[PDB]
């Protein structure tokens, strides 16, 4: 039964057991699942920090750019949450470096939101568009100033 | 690590956990390696209502549990998150909703959607269990 095998692996896929989505995928669950807004395995996985999952998901085919009913992708997820190792892997997986959530927000914002340096960093080099609007108009350095990070705000210009 | 998202003050913490003592807790469990578990109980042995929220379970530390915020019959004033960073911002709206005058989100579960949303006030990236005892505690 695909549901159940679908709500154990995003369940396994957000606790980090490594075991269990190997085992859950070799029984037919599909990398692919999606709850009920629409978050998959690799969203799951992304936000809480679970770097081998994230690997062995990708692996299977699952897509990188997946988005939720706000919007909101993985890599949306990996740089607000502050996870570097994820962002990379993501972002050579063909990520959208530009992935515009309900908001507005890219993940560039988010990154500045919460202050990630080496994130923001990585997005750049990477394509970040830093010109970026959100919904009320406001780019990413703007963010980082309203914030007072101005060490953010100086490479984000 | 343990740093406030939000800009309130100890005052308005303190204001927040003595004023209210109605707890909707999301994402109730129970699981011992669930922090919303040992929160939960620390928040009954301390004189709170609390009304556990999550699908999975009928019944949690002896309470009923309720699929949803919405669900709960009970007056419910603050709304207190233990899911996914992917999942918790969607509860401002069912807090608004349900007439809640605080959501409260706890470490590893805020999104700035939350923001957007957003009485009600937003309390993120503190425990409800660590304030009071900080504040509060003998
Ligand atoms: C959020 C946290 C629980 C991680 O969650 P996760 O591993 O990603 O798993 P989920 O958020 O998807 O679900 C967690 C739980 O609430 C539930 N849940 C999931 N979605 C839910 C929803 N939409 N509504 C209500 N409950 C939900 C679960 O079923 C579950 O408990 P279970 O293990 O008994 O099934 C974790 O990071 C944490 O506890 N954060 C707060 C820590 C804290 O502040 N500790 C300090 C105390 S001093
Ligand atoms: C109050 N406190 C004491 C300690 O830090 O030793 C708890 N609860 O952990």
């Amino acid at each position: 039964f695909g549901q159940d095998l679908g709500k154990k692996l995003l369940e396994a896929a957000a606790a980090g057991q490594d075991d269990e989505v190997r085992i859950l995928m070799a029984n037919g669950a599909d990398v692919n699942a999606t709850d009920d807004n629409g978050l998959t395995p690799l969203h799951l996985a992304a936000a809480n920090g679970q770097l081998e999952i994230v690997e062995v998901l990708l692996k299977n085919g699952a897509d990188v750019n997946a988005s939720d009913s706000a919007g909101i992708t993985p890599l949306h997820l990996a740089a607000y949450d502050g996870h570097l190792e994820i962002v990379e892997v993501l972002l050579k997986h063909g990520a959208d470096v530009n992935a515009y959530d309900r908001a507005g927000w890219t993940p560039l914002h988010l990154a500045a939101l919460s202050g990630q340096l080496e994130i923001v960093e990585v997005l750049l080099k990477h394509g970040a568009d830093v010109n970026a609007q959100d919904a009320l108009g406001l780019t990413a350095f703007d963010i980082s100033i309203n914030q007072g990070q101005e060490d953010l705000a100086e490479i984000l210009q | 690590a343990t740093r406030p998202i939000d800009g309130l003050t100890d005052e308005d913490i303190r204001e927040i956990l003595t004023r209210y003592k109605k707890i909707a807790l999301v994402g109730a469990s129970p699981k011992p390696e669930r922090d919303a578990n040992i929160v939960m109980k620390y928040l009954l042995e301390h004189g709170y209502d609390v009304y556990p929220v999550n699908p999975n379970y009928e019944e949690v530390l002896g309470r009923k549990c309720y699929p949803s915020v919405l669900d709960i019959p009970d007056k419910v004033e603050v709304v207190d998150l233990f899911v996914n960073p992917a999942k918790a911002w969607r509860f401002v709206v069912y807090a608004i909703k349900k007439g809640a005058k605080v959501v409260w989100f706890q470490y590893n579960t805020y999104y700035p959607l939350a923001a957007r949303q957003a009485g009600p006030i937003i309390v993120a990236n503190r425990c409800m269990m660590r304030e009071h005892e900080r504040l509060l505690g003998e």
